[PDB]
């Protein structure tokens, strides 16, 4: 499958396009609990703080396997391109209290 | 050593419990079972997620964020055990809580505790 | 005269009398108010041990094996003990099995072995209130941390796993009814969770009862029978919550240490830092002089205080590096003082503080004392 | 204190390794984990077969045959470890060999070692 | 602690150079003549540990977990290591599984897991020659004591248990070929066992070579490459059997202690009491002054003698209570001296006997040292 | 199944009838290691030494489960009634070098 990965590893926040779909991460929170995008859109999470974070979709959400993204350090970013309509929940691996969803329409 | 005295970091021996990066370690130093300061021993699985702590480096006077990722899928090493708690918070602030087995994300879904590494993940 | 010498006397008498040795398997004595359990998480070893101790005699009366960081529970009424435990097909790797076992408290034989699907136990240094019995003894509740906060429901009566309850970002499980428990939340409120056989459980919250920078320890004392939850902070301030009505009522906060002691470096410290005696409405707290971030180190002192007024009733010099405390819940209670470093349970008179006897060789890193409240 | 000194039996304390019946015990004394001199702790399984030794009793000046039967099906107790080898022979004389886990015949085919009991089974003279 | 100190210095330089920490799983250095394995049976614990050590550096370079009293083996050519091990479905009770694992000696990852039908392993304090590789490394043989004497044949090449061989009332296994191995019998003979793919083995006994009251220890040294079986008795007399031709030739018996030492109460004692260096043709024996039924206690001395002539070459005062010895098989070998009580491997120069370095914290009761004869 | 157990636990040997079929145990051996009896015969083993011994028949010999007899102390006896022709091997549990055979005709 329901997503492709543009980049295996985190990259610099500065490499994100001026117009990109962005979810900032700061103060132990994702910016939105529920991001709305269209099929074919790429979402980019950007960690704004020193505390490492990722996004983690459990098995069966984006495909058979879990998609556990790499940990982002401060000012690092990670993307996913959503290829099928649906609603996909995620969390931050060490911080299960950080939860979001991507609604792909 | 007085267990209750203020912890005093050093930058001269990674195998001792007062090495500066071990300010919030709970478990065993990986360097003592064939890992290194920041790498896991052969055969164990490297957690991707962990608790963290800001540790003061007396060499450069800077504080660094250390990620206490566990090396997992083995019985506890039993070598170089340490328990420090600088800035350590209770379980409802898990990001800074160190009694947790920080094995999440390890290959093969390894969840047993072997030892802990002390990599730097950022400045303070 | 010691236990070993009395036993040598008796055996000598048997042999003089020509009475044959006919080996069998013993049964433990009946659970009583002075039975004490010591769990040894063994510094995160893959397998672990629980010691069943007669606290009056200071004798080991039996043992229970467990796997990786198990959570022990004991029926308040003495009728069973249980644990939630974890094993692997090749020691510390391969396939993981999480399970609950129930044991007969005199034969120590397992009477239920109930598998928990999908490895849902929270693997953490052992916190008594991460796995908890309902007041009727029919249900075991356990915490899952990851992938999302949840509480597992195990039917001990029908011997079956029931389900996982989705719960909010809260921690610890304090059961107040056959179908209700409370948890403590990240934001510093409490959540009340009321659950049925099916459906969303009902979840309400209290107000936030502490500042974000006031840290409540991982080992609060909780008396299900009194419905009293006793929650120290890193400074010895004590929150108390009355849950007896089935809803949370905050009690006046108390300080366990004086301002002078605080200014002179006194802080609580250890593992099971706090105990609460129900009949006497007293709180025991492990304290010593320490830096502020040495809160898990052993303590050499215990202060005792009335839970209603906060008045200091005693201060005991324990004479050992003590990590964990608890008390029997009978009339003239024992104060249990467990040393992780000595691997020794010290057994004290709670009224005077006097050391009465000790039980050593309790595994590799014993940490958790559990007693039944049988009254 | 001297590990290499000749064994000296006593008949006053069964939880000590110099107790006269423990003369060829290898493991842990059951009395230290809720068993007794001659009985298994609760929950453990009682072996039927064992190694044996003749141990001298300083009380009456006679020797007795001890059967070192293991209590099995639990991890080792870790309390009161002892290892004595009075008359202990190598493994090709197993009747007298004490490195073996003597758990055969225990209920439930239990084969893990928890502790050892020291019942008398005969006179050795 | 120069290792911990060199590491701190390296890391300091890395940080000052702004090199980021990128955590990885290490590989051990390639097996070499100075790698040494220390197994910890942990005083009969349900789970156990092996420590892989670089003897030259005095550094733990890896570990392997095992079950109840496993038997470790190490390929002489450094190509793999393996053990026969035993686990249970509920720590120490429930269903028993006996199995062989083979591991890559650099990643330490299991490359085979071969279950042994019907739980046939002999559960006994660890004797190296109760589980043995054939010289090509393709086969592992292990002893079954009960219900009847037998040798299990495990094909490591094909990764499959083959069959159990019926053998006479004999003990230990000393292979000389893909098809042949020797054992030591109750009556004091050796049995040669020669076996094909099918059918009963051909069994040939030697003469009885020691009287019934001369006791041969549980830990003889066997150099498979030399075919040399070095077998001490309780008094330090040494039987030597040359099996290099795949038939047993008895060599002259030699006394490791002098007649005056013997009168003065000197005897061997400990666990792995004897080592043998193949290229030097030297025998090393753990000895001390001791009463005669104290043959498993630690020893403070090692005598070294010429295997061919019996001439004493050295006697070392070791400076610790040593239970087990072994040697590296390279040109100027190390003498390894393991203390079960100190849980420490002391590493000595075999020529001068001087202690060079040590590695402590080796588990709960380490007992067995294994090295590869790579050269 | 093929045999029946007179007494579940060992009994005093003084309680054994004259001309009963007896295998004595002494000097770590079954003194009649090959015994020939008739269908229906009762065999009684008697331990003549302080060393405990038993008889033990593996799974599939006397029936589906192994018969692991109780350890006989000195001058204790233990009996089995053989109810079906055949050859039944046994050994002593702790002492597998002690072997015997009852041939039932
Ligand atoms: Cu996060
Ligand atoms: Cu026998
Ligand atoms: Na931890
Ligand atoms: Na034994």
């Amino acid at each position: 499958d329901k997503a492709t990965i543009p980049s295996e590893s985190p990259f610099a926040a500065a490499e994100v396009a001026d117009g990109a779909i962005v979810v900032d991460i700061a103060k132990m929170k994702y910016e939105t609990p529920e991001l709305h995008v269209k099929v074919g859109d790429t979402v980019t999470w950007i960690n704004r703080e020193a505390m490492p974070h990722n996004v983690h979709f459990v098995a069966g959400v984006l495909g058979e396997a879990a998609l556990k993204g790499p940990m982002m350090k401060k000012e690092q970013a990670y993307s996913l391109t959503f290829t099928e309509a649906g609603t996909y929940d995620y969390h931050c691996t060490p911080h299960p209290f950080m939860r979001g969803k991507v609604v792909v329409e | 050593t007085d267990p209750r005295a203020k912890w005093v970091p050093q930058d001269n021996d990674i195998q001792a419990c007062d090495y500066w990066r071990h300010c919030s370690i709970d478990g065993n130093i990986c360097d003592c079972s064939g890992g290194s300061l920041t790498n896991c021993p052969p055969g164990t699985k490297l957690a991707t997620a962990s608790w963290v702590a800001s540790c003061y480096n007396p060499t450069d006077g800077q504080s660094y964020l250390i990620a206490y990722r566990d090396c997992c899928g083995y019985n506890v090493s039993g070598r170089c055990p340490c328990l420090n708690t600088e800035g350590e918070l209770p379980v409802y602030r898990p990001e800074f809580a160190n009694d947790i087995i920080w094995c999440f994300g390890a290959e093969d879904d390894a969840m047993t505790y072997h030892c802990t590494i002390s990599p730097i993940v950022g400045k303070a | 005269e010691t236990q070993g010498q009395a036993a040598a006397r008796a055996a000598a008498a048997d042999l003089a009398a020509g009475q044959d040795d006919e080996p069998r398997i013993l049964e433990a004595p009946a659970p009583d108010a002075r039975r004490v359990y010591v769990n040894d998480p063994a510094h995160f070893a893959a397998v672990t041990q629980q010691f069943v101790i007669d606290g009056e005699a200071g004798r080991v009366i039996g043992m229970i094996d467990g796997g990786f960081l198990p959570n022990p529970v004991v029926a308040d009424d003495g009728s069973f003990i249980a644990h939630a435990s974890t094993v692997f097909s090749r020691i510390a790797r391969g396939e993981r099995t999480d399970y609950v076992e129930v044991f007969d408290p005199v034969t120590l034989l397992p009477t239920a072995d109930i598998e928990l699907p999908d490895a849902p136990r929270f693997l953490v240094g052992t916190y008594p209130w991460m796995t908890s019995l309902t007041p009727d003894g029919k249900t075991l509740l356990f915490y899952q941390f990851s992938p999302a906060p949840a509480v597992g429901v195990v039917d001990l009566e029908g011997k079956a796993f029931k389900r996982m309850l989705d719960v909010p970002d809260c921690y610890h499980i304090f059961p107040t009814a056959p179908d209700t428990f409370f948890m403590h939340c990240r934001d510093g409120s409490l959540a009340k969770v009321a659950f049925g056989t099916e459906g969303t459980p009902e979840i309400t919250h209290t107000e936030v009862f502490h500042p974000e920078d006031e840290f409540l320890i991982n080992h609060p004392a909780y008396s299900q029978k009194a419905g009293r939850l006793v929650w120290p902070t890193y400074t010895g301030k004590i929150h108390q919550i009355d849950l007896s009505s089935g809803d949370a009522k905050f009690l006046p906060a108390v300080e366990a240490l004086t301002e002078a002691e605080r200014a002179d470096g006194w802080r609580p410290g250890g593992w099971q830092q706090v105990a609460y005696h129900r009949a006497l409405d007293r709180i025991y707290l492990l304290v010593d002089q320490r830096d502020e971030w040495r809160h898990k180190t052993a303590s050499r002192f215990v202060v005792v205080l009335d839970a209603k007024t906060g008045e200091r009733l005693a201060k005991f010099e324990m004479g050992h590096e003590i990590d964990s405390i608890n008390v029997s819940q009978d009339e003239k209670p024992l104060l249990y003082a467990l040393s992780t470093g000595d691997k020794t349970l010290y057994i004290h008179d709670a009224e005077s503080g006097e050391e009465l006897r000790s039980v050593n060789q309790l595994g590799h890193g014993p940490q958790v004392i559990t007693t039944a409240d049988m009254g």
